[PDB]
């Protein structure tokens, strides 16, 4: 639909639409849910061993 | 029944009038604190005009210095509890033949109110400083010795003063005697010299670790190493209601006390028995001279 | 090996005989929570990339060395989990050693480090903690520092085909220039204006990083079990030992004490 | 014959249906006993399968691939799939009034993913 | 808490049983790690290590093998800076600040000469 | 049988010398991030 | 063997030397640190860059203070040999050298800048004069 | 190193370093396992089994009790044969090659025969 | 088998190994349920929780805690009644028929009267 006007890919696209269908519909059905869409992960890329900034999200 | 005072000790190993309850531990965890608080508990009774409800105390006071003695006879006489207590005065600084038979002499005393029609409770403190008394003066008398440099009757001098302490049958008078001899075990070890001849010859033993003493627990009683030999024949019939269901209650907790750590993993049944095994444990600890 | 080095010795191996039968316990709790999300991941691999199988989609020649990824976990106390991983990238790094490699945990970067400390291009840590989801795995693949220029991208990680074993398998990800080379990539009606190549090949990625670590969670979780359990097994054999020396030595110490008393006392 | 396999349970799984109508991004085509190969993207509309008689099962896909085989096989791969009763009408009026309120209201992606939360929240509020 | 008083008697309670819960914590990280510690077990291990580390204070006697001169801190100085630790006053400072120090004003000086 | 409250670091063994060794490296670790932060705060 | 955890002294820094003292003032609390660090090198951590410094020093410092059956030495030879090794100018050296550098640093001392030696073992301390004429010779040493 | 040489001194000093290491991290290694170890710990624990069996040679004495031929190995054979094992050239070989033998002669031979 | 006989010692022999196996197999019946097992492990663990309680037979002066009545059974009625239930002939039995009896006669009056 509007991937082409984003710059996320179908991976990105995928998760950002199943996480709002879920907040939009019944919220005492929202048991074992919450925590699919909210991750604590870091990613840091490395060179040579050092590495850069590490971010979060 | 024996009122002691102490919610953990009414509901768990009740002792009764004419048995010996042994009070075991370590070095300051609960030893003589609750002895203390079980004769300061029959004001109740004493004060009244009931002679079968009554229980007369008898501290023996046997191996403390003088400051100890001194000391505990201040606080019950405050509370009006030394009207109706014997105290046998016996400490260190004397000889050794008058701390030896200080557990002779103050079983003696106590018998006339049992042969009588009334109750008396006995309490030897302590039962390891009765033992180094009676082997010094047969060390000297050109005696051979035995196991840990003690005598040949060594299992006989305990059991001997310990099987007075009965209750009579009807016929002889009704009264009864309770002994509550405190054996002073080294680091925690139950199963030594001493400490395993006077577990075997009394009808419960009552376990005191310096490791529940430091964490909240007043006092440090452990429900997994302290029973009675009379169950609940010797308790009464309102309380046991409630000690029936608690006692398997306490039991499956116990066992299941190491999931405590990871919170984040327990189950339907696993949560229940957690907050009700942590509730009935903090509920039962009582502050100092404050017995129910 | 006296009395005092004898209790100090029974009351250690006691307490690491009770956190070895509880950690063995809560580790068969979650088992069970881990096998539906293991169970539901395979199910999106046969219906979501059933295009790939059916378009006969594979590499070729390579392009710039290739990439490797090394899914893990962060943390120890599951037995052959971290060594079975870096074995199995090792051996497959022989005919190419110029690829990159991008550990997704610290306990695969450890091991890569001493053999090939100049292959490891990505270090990611804080993952072998919680379980797998969907945001986890897309985050780490839009990050990847350039994924999309390389040929062939494998993704190493462990699988578990038993309850009680496990076994490392590779599952390899095509680029987006893999994906519309394919045999029978135009038999489905695809629109060749919008992004449907290089989407088809960046979801992908994400999916099979999720399917990866929801089955490497699955069989580290079954290792550990395995291991905690041969630790207080172990733990009760020590223990039984060190009480028969116990009892000796107690009954060695009684009767030495009471030969000194009784030699003194009739000289 | 259908295969809606999900990322979290399987519905179809087995091959065991008649007809199914699911929305795709170009309209709300329909697929028969054996359909051609039409593999397009789903949008995110209602999925219904009907089943023999009028026994069919309204799923509200959140979007995905309904993808179809050349030997009588639909596989609908979507991220979520959920029913239409698992939905109230209450706690749905929050997220559509937000949405809109957040659309060109800042900058980077902020205005960006409103705007695709608000067309979907008003699609399934109209098919109750 | 009828000779030290109601407030002295809720610090010594509590000092107690933050320095033997830590004995019971610190077996499970030797075998397991620190990934077994929730946020209240996290918080735990850190306070236990200061507090016992607060409470060496240097000797007047003992200069000539520590090197630092000699402090003493009073009664209500003591009491003060124990209940402060146990509430959540000084969770943000280090370790090193409240080892071989006096009262609660040594160990504010101590950390912010250390970060310089 | 029992009393085993803090059996691990009263030994002196292998379980002692791992224990006072992991707790002195997290807390090392931790102890630069707190330092850094409380001298940026100051200025 | 001397385990530094175990043995003690009564007396303190009272029976030694003032020159001793001063190069090596804070020898004590490096060997409590070093082997707590020495630990964690066989638990699989490699991080740690601040710790870097403290755990290659202690071990340079223990190789080099143990000397060979019949072979003592004086106030001034250990003297240099404490300063250059708690000072950070021993760590980057190798392990194995650290036998040939103390040969090889005691006979350019005794040739070269023999007033620094004598001064040692004369006066028996370092003044504000003694430590920065120590702390360049030991530096320029170091590259051969 | 006066009496054997200095490169009889520095064999002896490596030999002993390593089966001192293996033997105080035996609580880890029967309790938890060998998969517990870091890098740096896990080559030192292969090197130290395959060091111990090199060491029991067979006497010429217990022939009927053991079944193989008795070894003597002399003063620098068993020098040479020692420092070549702890410095990673006999790292490939197995940990039973080495058992009941004799020098650095008997360990290669015993190797190959039991790979084909 | 020189003492007892024979077919005493048959039967001492079958139900002493099927107690000693489902001892074992607890630990592994709790974290992997009761249907995850095969065709002969899912029968002998079905017959071993009924031969745990038939041997528990109610005493004469023990009427007074339990309610039952007291049996007493002798040599060859035990020996004839755990023959029985090992070949597969009380297979479809409750596993609550055989608690608080003893002998064989017993087991089939209480079954029949527990349903009907
Ligand atoms: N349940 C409790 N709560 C609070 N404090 C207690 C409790 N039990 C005992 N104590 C404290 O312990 C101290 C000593 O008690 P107790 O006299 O019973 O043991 P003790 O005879 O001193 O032991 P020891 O003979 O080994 O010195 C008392 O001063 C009392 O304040
Ligand atoms: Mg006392």
């Amino acid at each position: 639909s509007s991937w082409q006007k984003a710059g996320i890919s179908f991976n990105k696209y995928l998760a950002i639409a199943a996480r709002t269908v879920q907040r939009s519909l019944k919220n005492d059905l929202k048991v074992a849910a919450e925590k699919r869409y909210i991750s604590d992960a870091k990613v840091q890329k490395l060179e040579k061993v050092s590495t850069t900034d590490l971010a979060s999200n | 029944p024996m009122q002691t005072g102490l919610k953990a000790v009414d509901a768990l190993v009740p002792i009764g009038r004419g048995q010996r309850e042994l009070i075991i531990g370590d070095r300051q965890t609960g030893k003589t604190a609750v002895a203390l608080d079980t004769i300061l508990n029959q004001k109740r009774w004493n004060d009244g005009n009931d002679e079968s409800k009554k229980l007369y105390c008898v501290y023996v006071a046997v191996g403390q210095k003088r400051s100890t003695v001194a000391q505990l006879v201040q606080t019950l006489e405050q509370n009006d509890a030394m009207k109706y207590s014997i105290v046998v005065a016996a400490t260190a600084s004397e000889a050794a033949p008058l701390q030896y038979l200080a557990p002779f002499t103050a079983c003696a005393i106590a018998e006339w109110f049992r042969d009588n029609g009334k109750h008396a409770l006995i309490v030897y403190d302590d039962l390891s400083k009765q033992a180094v008394a009676y082997r010094q003066l047969s060390l000297l008398l050109r005696r051979p010795p035995g196991r840990e440099a003690y005598p040949g009757d060594v299992f006989y001098l305990h059991s001997r003063l310990l099987e007075r302490a009965a209750k009579m049958s009807d016929a002889n008078g009704g009264g009864s005697l309770t002994a509550l001899p405190v054996i002073e075990t080294q680091g925690g070890d139950v199963s030594a010299y001493i400490p395993t001849n006077v577990i075997s010859i009394t009808d419960g033993q009552i376990f005191l670790e310096a490791e529940l003493f430091y964490k909240g627990i007043r006092p440090a009683i452990n429900v997994g190493l302290s029973v009675s030999r009379v169950g609940s024949a010797a308790q009464v019939k309102a309380m046991k209601q409630v000690a029936g269901s608690l006692k398997l209650f306490l039991a499956q907790y116990r066992e299941v006390a190491a999931f405590a750590q990871f919170g984040s993993d327990l189950d339907a049944s696993t949560k229940q028995t957690l907050s009700r095994g942590e509730r009935l444990t903090q509920l039962l600890k009582q502050k100092q001279y404050s017995p129910q | 090996a006296t009395l005092r080095e004898i209790e100090t010795r029974l009351k250690s191996i006691k307490n690491i005989e009770k956190i070895t039968n509880t950690m063995k316990v809560v580790a068969s709790t979650r088992m069970g929570r881990a096998q539906r999300a293991m169970a539901s991941s395979r199910a999106f691999r046969e219906g979501d990339s059933d295009f790939f199988a059916t378009a006969e989609t594979s590499t070729p020649e390579t392009a710039e060395k290739t990439l490797i990824i090394a899914v893990s976990s962060d943390k120890g106390l599951c037995g052959s989990i971290h060594s079975q991983i870096a074995k199995a990238t090792r051996a497959k790094l022989q005919e190419t050693p110029n690829a990159d490699v991008v550990t997704i945990g610290d306990k695969i970067k450890a091991q890569m480090l001493r053999t090939h400390s100049s292959n490891v291009v990505l270090s990611f840590n804080g993952v072998g903690k919680e379980a797998p989801t969907f945001w986890e795995a897309s985050l780490i693949a839009d990050e990847i520092r350039k994924l999309g220029d390389y040929d062939k991208i494998e993704v190493m990680y462990n699988k578990f085909v038993s309850g009680v074993a496990f076994e490392p398998s590779v599952f390899p990800s095509f680029s987006p220039i893999s994906i519309e080379e394919s045999p029978k990539l135009s038999e489905f009606e695809l629109e060749e204006d919008q992004a449907i190549p290089t989407s088809l090949s960046q979801i992908s990625l994400t999916n099979a990083i999720l399917n990866a670590m929801a089955e490497g969670y699955a069989s580290e979780i079954s290792a550990r079990r395995n291991a905690m359990d041969n630790a207080s097994k172990n733990a009760g054999e020590m223990i039984n030992k060190y009480s028969i020396l116990y009892n000796r030595t107690r009954q060695a110490v009684i009767t030495n004490e009471l030969v000194d008393i009784i030699t003194g006392a009739s000289s | 014959k259908v295969s809606l396999v999900a990322p979290h349970q399987a519905i179809f799984t087995n091959k065991e249906v008649s007809q199914v109508n699911l929305p795709a991004s170009s309209g709300e085509m329909g697929v028969l006993a054996n359909h051609v190969p039409t593999v397009e993207e789903l949008a995110p509309g209602v999925v219904e399968v009907i089943e023999s008689s009028g026994t069919a099962s309204k799923y509200f896909v959140s979007g995905g691939f309904a993808s179809i085989l050349p030997g009588s096989k639909l596989s609908i791969s979507t991220v979520e799939a959920h029913p239409l009763d698992a939905f109230s009408s209450e706690n749905i009026k929050s997220l559509l009034a937000e949405a809109q309120k957040n659309a060109s209201s800042a900058d980077e992606t902020v205005a960006a993913e409103a705007a695709i939360e608000i067309e979907v929240l008003e699609a399934l509020q109209a098919a109750v | 808490v009828s000779v030290v008083g109601q407030e002295h008697y809720d610090v010594a309670t509590g000092v107690q049983q933050t320095l033997q819960a830590y004995k019971s914590l610190q077996d499970i990280i030797a075998i397991l790690g620190m990934d077994e510690l929730s946020e209240q077990d996290k918080l735990t291990v850190e306070r236990a290590r200061k507090i016992q580390r607060f409470l060496s204070q240097p000797f007047a006697v003992a200069e000539v093998f520590t090197g630092i001169e000699g402090k003493l801190v009073r009664l209500k100085d003591t009491i003060a800076s124990f209940k402060a630790v146990l509430e959540g006053k000084y969770d943000h400072l280090p370790e090193n600040a409240f080892y071989m120090v006096g009262g609660i004003e040594d160990v504010v000086a101590k950390a912010e000469k250390i970060a310089a | 049988v029992r009393s085993s409250a803090g059996a691990v670091r009263d030994a002196g063994g292998a379980f002692g010398k791992r224990e006072q060794a992991e707790e002195e490296r997290y807390f090392r670790a931790r102890a630069k991030e707190q330092l850094a932060a409380l001298k940026k705060h100051h200025e | 063997a001397i385990n530094v955890g175990l043995s003690v002294s009564r007396v303190g820094s009272a029976a030694q030397v003032k020159a001793m003292k001063q190069v090596a003032g804070s020898l004590k609390l490096f060997l409590a640190q070093y082997r707590e660090v020495a630990a964690f090198a066989q638990f699989g951590s490699d991080l740690d860059a601040s710790t870097k410094q403290t755990l290659s020093r202690g071990e340079r410092l223990t190789q080099l203070l143990k000397q060979k059956q019949y072979s003592p030495q004086a106030s001034e030879e250990q003297v240099p040999v404490i300063y250059a090794g708690v000072n950070g100018f021993l760590d980057n050296i190798p392990i194995e050298r650290i036998p040939e550098f103390e040969e090889q640093f005691i006979a350019y001392l005794k040739a070269n800048e023999g007033d620094i030696l004598e001064a040692i073992r004369t006066k028996g301390e370092l003044s504000s004069e003694l430590l920065d004429k120590l702390k360049s010779a030991t530096e320029t040493f170091v590259a051969t």
